[PDB]
């Protein structure tokens, strides 16, 4: 059983950004995004991010 | 006579810092 479900965000949450960085996969390089929602908690009480 | 976490294998590795160091005025 899970333990604070109001704490907690589980796994297969889908997390929507938005991508910042313009994205060209010549090198090796660093991402960003930010959350263009809020996300609840998994029993959907409490934003979590 | 005498006495006696690991990953980011290829881009972790792009970034590990080239450290000169300084030098000093004679």
């Amino acid at each position: 059983r899970l333990g604070n479900r109001d704490m907690l965000i589980t796994q297969g949450t889908q997390l929507d950004c938005v991508l910042e960085t313009r994205l060209v996969t010549t090198q090796p390089g660093m991402t960003t995004c930010h959350l263009t929602r809020d996300v609840y908690s998994t029993s959907g009480r409490v934003v979590l991010l | 006579l005498t006495a006696g976490g690991g990953g980011g294998g290829e881009l972790a590795e792009k970034l590990q810092p080239m450290r000169l160091s300084g030098s000093s005025a004679g």
